[PDB]
């Protein structure tokens, strides 16, 4: 259950609102949300897998 | 007409999805002349030509502009009228737009 | 559409002309050749490579 250990984790920290490597392209902001990884939600709920 | 262009501070840290287009690297400076590292960008959608027809495109699809078939453009002057297309639009006398 | 009239303003065409040309939300694809640097519309340009 730790987040470290999770296997989210490397997708997870790449697609974030302080990452700034999607900041340079704009279509690259949506193209993570489209792929279930939402940089809006905080990292507790982006990683936990809703019902 | 078609494409619109800009090309022109020193040794700033840039993102590495966007490249600094090098002269004496890319083969149109050769090694004597000073090295020139330039930020060298081109679109077409900014072109003459391109410009007026993306731009009809996208203000008469709008709600905002269009009201069942009048589109209202402001960058067109008062009184002025054209028929609703991206074709070549020729100023007769008569004082109406032939448009193609 | 059928019939385009001229409202005459100024300050409506500076925003069209900026929604729409200069800075689009969902630009074209702009591609990477190697000739061109890779920014995608003209508002990342000087945000990111100003001179």
């Amino acid at each position: 259950e730790d987040v470290r250990k999770n296997r989210l984790k490397p997708l997870a920290t790449y697609c974030s609102v302080h990452n700034p490597e999607i900041s340079f392209k704009v279509t690259n902001e949506m193209q993570c949300r489209e792929n279930s990884i939402d940089p809006t939600k905080p990292l507790a709920e982006r990683m936990k897998i809703e019902n | 007409g078609a494409s619109a262009q800009i090309v022109f501070q020193e040794g700033t840290v840039l993102p590495s999805s966007v490249r600094a287009v090098n002269l004496q690297r890319e083969r149109l400076l050769p090694e004597r002349y000073p090295s020139a590292d330039v930020v060298s960008v081109s679109f077409m959608q900014l072109g003459m030509a391109s410009s007026a027809g993306l731009f009809l495109k996208e203000l008469c699809s709008n709600d905002e502009f269009l009201q069942g078939g009048i589109c209202s453009n402001p960058c067109l002057f008062k009184g002025f009228q054209q028929s609703c297309s991206a074709g070549e639009v020729e100023v007769r006398p008569d004082g109406s737009a032939s448009v193609n | 559409c059928s019939i385009i009239e001229g409202t005459g303003n100024f300050d409506k065409c500076v925003s069209q002309v900026e929604s729409i040309l200069v800075a689009p939300k969902l630009p074209l694809p702009a591609n990477i050749e190697a000739a061109s640097s890779g920014f995608e519309s003209v508002d990342q340009v000087f945000r990111f490579a100003s001179s």
